């Protein structure tokens, strides 16, 4: 049941990334605390957001409710293992202990991993470790648990749950700058309709496109977005980035820049991207310019400055620092405003890699085969 | 080393350094920057002025020469700054058209100085130069026009196959 | 052109398009990729070496 | 000392004679494989 | 070994080298405000 | 042309020389029988490269 | 008294190998070097440098050095009974009372293995008897009643130079192997107090005596000593390497040569060089032996890639960064950030912020050309960028304010030879070009001679290594 707790993770990100109205973080943390016993939101807001303007006792009462809850959980721990349970005593205690403080976590994972017995004992354990990680912007939890899973969960698994583990892997692959294996693991589209792991299938589409407009080269672009009309029956609900992708074939750079600003702000205000979203947009820029110049040579940026908006000075500094970033072999001027189609690998590079590696590894093995004697 | 502090210490280093700067050395400059480094940035204008002066010389200004010559006698660095004028002018003899299109009378007047002696005329009649019509060119092609890359590398193939022979 | 439907260079500075494509080089592609795989194999053998050493 | 050092080091260079022992092993292997 | 004088002495971390390479370009509107500049 | 097609199978032998712990009988000592041929090939290539400039003038 | 049995065990395991085994490996052995116990003993010296050596404290005081230095005798085949003496003296530390007989009573203890009997003939036992006691004394340099005794113990090691020079036989492939280490510790203890003055002539004549008769691991190591000597102090005798470049052994210890090329890379870095210095820094970098020694590559790498910082074509260097080096590269991280930035006020404000750590570097050569490096970074970037740029665009993009110093920049860049860029001479206004269609076919196969001739060199080297 991590979808609402994924929304709570987004609450924590709102507490983290936007410090505009810290009461809004206090707002939804108190809203998640007044019911569902969720006190961890309340300590979380106490720390980063406001210091709980009025929640000294209004949430300490529900903290005492969580205290009685945890104490009766740990009492039924012995009341039920009094009876025989096929690791199901510890299974129930780990499930119910995955609400209040990290007390619930330490009575959750210290009582499952020791007697995790079958696929489900770790199926839910790894799903909910992914959730306890995703509440913050974690990667140790949400993939170390996948390591345990590889040791524990699947072993054949389901045609349903294993696709879910793979979609977890892809969900972090888009959370991190792993701009391909997300869409690879999000290539299912027949096994992630709706789940307690899918906070929103439309948000599934968001994470998917925010890795597919990069992983999917033009053939894979049309393969998954266009051809794969399975996601289209659902991405019919978010036409902004969809039409962006539509232009992403005809290469309409004006609307490219419109939606580029749009998605830039969007990522600026979206989870698990705050300290990294910098490249994606300028990467889209350079990649599109690549094909645009690849059209032909005797062309101008000014002829494209229209598509660039008023992009003469914009792209001046832009492509200056981009070629300075060592990108996109091409030619362009100011007094001449050139465009180019160049950089064939089978000119020298397809022959330069030869020594690039047969000297790197050559001397690697050389010194490696030097200390064999000296 | 525990001697009374030397009077002309500050500018004997400067005499040596400006002589070095005149004779165009490449590493004794840096062993000079290593033997006494701590008195170079804080003080010692006889050294502090030549080292940042060298930064300005290989920064791109032969006019900081004259800005500086505003005040550098410095007890008879006059001969050495005359040799510094000489290393201005023969480095102009090199760097006047290294890979330039063409200059005219006025860029001679800017980069060179002393508007027209028989010395820039001596340049035009001493380096193998065409004094064009109020105009300059290195030559008619500037590069002496820079057709068999095959047979020398065929001899290379001879000794190359030879060295691949006698070994296994 | 972007989808290999056309292979060549157009023009607006001269308004004159020119077509060209001669991709296939089995020598470079084939041999170079085989050598890449050879590099991977040598990387593999490096550990046999480092093991039998110590 | 004066004229007594170099040939001792020359017998030391019979590691090249040990190289001949190695090539002897080699040609042993080869001759007997050819016998096979 | 270190037998010398010297004995005297991915979330964004992966994207961090590019970030310091991004530390010189409009870190993250004037892009979009340039639309109405003309 | 066939060299790029032949070496890529004997090149699978180091993948089979992945016999790390204790797994290696005869090493499939067939890594040769292509090199010498390659030798001859580019040998003659260089030969003819010579003979061109040599004979032609 | 239960832990000192571990030095009791490793001490006997050391001089069993060293004394008996390398004496039998000296009697008739060493065809090239059959003294494998010499490298075994240098492994155990690294093992005593990992651990405490033998008796620094070890819950007692001064047990082994008064004990085992007695009675070697090398006689009739019951000298394993003298080894039995060595073994069964070990009831003193466990059972009896320990007493202090090191660092003061060692002065006749060193003369005991000579005054017992005419023990044997070879010097590696003498180098053993003056090294294996006295190297456990050097790494405690607390400068109070311990460093004058390192001083006198290495005066006995100067007597070991005397008995290396006049000992009657290639025992230098044990004694120079130990003497590399102990002469580094000589230089250490001599320069924990002052610069060494006549130890320079000690080192000179010690290099002289190892010239041809026994030229095995002595010349290169004493030359490392001499090089770091001329490195720590004023810089006058690098012309000695420029006139007497005899620096090419078998490059035996495989890390000695690596750090040797590092030190002479610092030399050519401080003489003047970019290219050759950065390539020997690169070769020493990739010739880092392992990372089995914690954070010792790190400070020395901070001073290694100063020349790559001086290239200007370096990104942030973060893949090397030890997290314990981070609090010391708090200047150095912002310094390579100031390499990536073209700001002038930040170029001097990093200096104004971190001049003390720049003095800890102590290399003015970086800042005397790092401004010039900033303008060369600018010219490389922008001259690789545009075909026919103007000098005014780049000039008043990098705050040059006039045409004629931009002309001197472009002129000294042609003189430094990066790009073709000329001047459409009326008032400046550069007319220029890039360079593609330069050449791409016969020019690779020029360098392919060096590629495959280098490959066949390494073929024959693997052949001569297959010989072993």
């Amino acid at each position: 049941p991590k979808n609402p707790d994924l929304r709570i993770a987004q609450l924590r990100f709102l507490l983290s990334l936007p410090e505009h109205r810290g009461d809004a973080a206090v707002r939804d943390e108190l809203m998640a605390a007044v019911r569902d016993n969720n006190m961890a939101p309340y300590y979380e807001a106490l720390c980063k957001s406001l210091d709980w303007q009025i929640d000294v006792d209004l949430l300490n009462k529900m903290k005492k409710a969580n205290e009685d809850e945890l104490k009766r959980l740990d009492e039924e721990l012995e009341d039920a293992e009094k009876n025989l349970g096929e690791s199901e005593i510890r299974d129930a205690m780990m499930a119910k202990a995955e609400i209040g403080d990290k007390e619930g976590a330490l009575t959750a994972f210290r009582k499952t991993y020791d007697k995790t017995v079958a696929l489900g004992h770790r199926l839910d354990i790894v799903f909910y470790l992914l959730r306890i990680g995703l509440f913050y912007m974690d990667n140790d939890l949400i993939t170390r648990n996948t390591e345990k899973a590889k040791s524990l969960i699947e072993e054949g698994g389901d045609w349903d749950r294993r696709n879910r583990l793979k979609v977890y892997q892809g969900l972090y692959c888009v959370a991190i700058r792993d701009f391909k294996q997300a869409a690879e693991l999000f290539l299912d589209t027949v096994s992630t309709f709706t789940s307690y792991e899918l906070m929103d299938y439309k948000t599934f589409v968001t994470y998917t496109v925010y890795v597919s407009m990069i992983a999917l080269e033009r053939p894979d672009l049309r393969e998954k977005v266009i051809k794969g009309a399975e996601i289209l029956e659902v991405l019919h609900s978010l036409p902004a980035v969809r039409q962006y992708l539509f232009s992403l074939y005809e290469c309409r750079y004006s609307v490219f820049f419109q939606s580029l600003a749009v998605v830039e702000q969007e990522m600026k205000k979206d989870w698990l991207f705050a300290p990294h979203y910098r490249y994606y947009v300028r990467e889209m820029r350079i990649h599109a310019y690549s094909q645009l110049l690849e059209s032909y040579r005797s062309l101008t940026l000014g002829y494209m400055a229209e598509a660039f908006g008023v992009g003469v000075e914009f792209i001046d500094q832009e492509l200056s620092r981009f070629i300075a970033a060592g990108r996109l072999h091409c030619k362009i001027d100011k007094v001449n405003e050139i465009v180019e189609t160049n950089r064939p690998d089978s000119k020298n590079w397809q022959y330069q890699e030869t020594i690039k590696k047969g000297d790197l590894l050559l001397n690697r093995v050389q010194k490696l085969s030097r200390v064999i004697n000296m | 080393e525990q001697l009374p502090e030397s009077a002309y210490m500050h500018q004997l280093l400067g005499l040596n350094l400006l002589f070095l700067l005149s004779q165009n050395r490449v590493a004794e400059f840096h062993t000079e920057l290593e033997r006494l480094p701590a008195k170079d940035i804080q003080t010692n204008v006889y050294i502090k002025h030549p080292v940042s002066l060298e930064q300005y010389l290989m920064e791109g200004s032969y006019n900081k020469v004259f800005l500086a010559k505003g005040n550098i006698p410095a007890e008879s660095y006059t001969f050495f700054i005359d040799i510094l004028l000489d290393t201005i002018r023969d480095e102009i003899a090199g760097c006047i058209e290294k890979a330039y299109e063409k200059i005219l009378f006025t860029e001679a007047t800017r980069i060179l100085f002393f508007n027209t002696p028989k010395k820039m005329t001596d340049y035009a009649k001493k380096r193998g130069w065409v004094l064009g019509p109020n105009n300059y060119y290195s030559f008619a092609s500037q590069q002496q026009k820079p057709t068999i890359p095959s047979t020398e590398l065929a001899k290379q193939v001879i000794e190359y196959a030879r060295q691949l022979e006698m070994i296994v | 052109i972007l989808d290999k439907k056309f292979h060549g260079i157009l023009d607006q500075g001269e308004g004159v398009l020119i077509i060209f494509d001669e991709p296939p080089v089995d020598k470079t592609y084939e041999a170079a990729l085989e050598t890449i795989q050879n590099m991977s194999k040598v990387v593999d053998s490096l550990y046999n070496k480092a093991k039998k050493l110590t | 000392y004066l004229s007594k050092i170099e040939e001792l080091q020359l017998i030391v260079n019979d590691k090249s004679q040990n190289l001949r022992r190695l090539q002897a092993q080699r040609n042993e292997l080869n001759a007997k494989v050819r016998l096979l | 070994m270190s037998e010398k004088k010297q004995p005297v002495d991915e979330d964004n971390w992966d994207d961090d080298n590019v970030e310091d390479d991004f530390s010189n370009q409009l870190r993250a509107e004037k892009h979009g405000y340039k639309m109405e500049t003309s | 042309n066939y060299n790029k097609a032949v070496e890529e199978e004997d090149k699978m032998t180091p993948e089979q020389l992945a016999i790390k712990n204790v797994g290696k009988q005869d090493p499939k000592r067939h890594l040769e029988e292509h090199v010498d041929v390659l030798m001859t090939s580019n040998i003659v290539q260089c030969l003819a490269a010579m003979l061109d400039t040599v004979v032609f003038k | 008294p239960p832990p000192p049995p571990a030095p009791q065990d490793v001490e006997m395991k050391e001089e069993a190998a060293t004394g008996g085994g390398s004496t039998g490996e000296a009697d008739g052995k060493t065809a090239a070097a059959a003294a494998e116990h010499s490298q075994r003993e240098l492994d155990t010296v690294t093992l005593e440098d990992i651990k405490e050596h033998v008796k620094q404290l070890e819950k007692a005081v001064s047990g082994k050095e008064p004990r085992f230095v007695l009675r070697a005798l090398r006689m009739l085949p019951s000298t394993s009974r003298r080894l039995n003496h060595y073994v069964l003296y070990k009831a003193v530390q466990g059972f009896f009372t320990s007493n202090n007989a090191t660092r003061d009573f060692l002065l006749p203890f060193l003369e005991e293995p000579m005054d017992t009997e005419a023990d044997l003939q070879f010097r590696p036992r003498t180098g053993k008897a003056a090294s294996t006691p006295l190297l456990p004394e050097v790494e405690a340099y607390l400068q109070l009643l311990v460093v004058i005794f390192m001083m006198n113990s290495k005066r006995y090691k100067e007597a070991q130079k005397i008995s290396d020079d006049l000992m009657q036989t290639q025992n230098r492939r044990a004694l120079d192997l130990v003497a590399a280490k102990c002469y580094y510790y000589h230089a250490r203890v001599y320069e924990f107090l002052d610069k060494l003055d006549v130890v320079r002539s000690f080192l000179h004549a010690r290099l002289r005596t190892a010239t041809l008769r026994h030229d095995a691991d002595g010349q290169a190591t004493l030359l490392n000593l001499l090089l770091r000597n001329y490195l720590h102090y004023s810089l006058y005798d690098q012309a000695e390497k420029l006139v007497s470049k005899s620096v090419f052994p078998e490059q035996a210890n495989n890390n000695e040569w690596a750090r040797y090329l590092y030190y002479t890379g610092r030399i050519k870095a401080i003489q003047l060089e970019y290219s050759e210095a950065r390539r020997t820094m690169t070769n020493a970098l990739r010739k880092a032996p392992q990372h089995t020694a914690v954070g010792f590559k790190q400070t020395v790498h901070k001073l290694l890639i100063v020349v790559e910082l001086l290239l200007g074509e370096i990104p942030d260097r973060l893949q090397f960064r030890q997290p314990s080096l981070k609090r010391s590269l708090m200047p150095y991280f912002l310094l390579t950030q100031a390499v990536r930035t073209g700001n002038l006020a930040k170029f001097n404000q990093v200096l104004d912020q971190f001049g003390e750590k720049f003095q800890a570097d102590g290399t003015y050569t970086l800042i005397i050309r790092l401004r010039h490096n900033v303008i060369k970074t600018g010219v490389r970037m922008i001259s690789l960028s545009y075909s026919r740029i103007s000098l005014a665009d780049i000039a008043q993009k990098l705050q040059l304010d006039s045409p004629e110093d931009a002309e001197f920049i472009v002129a000294k860049a042609i003189r430094d030879g990066v790009i073709e860029a000329s001047i459409n001479h009326e008032k400046g206004y550069v007319q220029s070009k890039e360079m593609i269609d330069i050449y791409s076919t016969r020019e690779p196969q020029l360098a392919f001679h060096q590629r495959i001739s280098f490959c066949l060199d390494i073929h024959n080297m693997s052949v001569k290594a297959m010989r072993f």
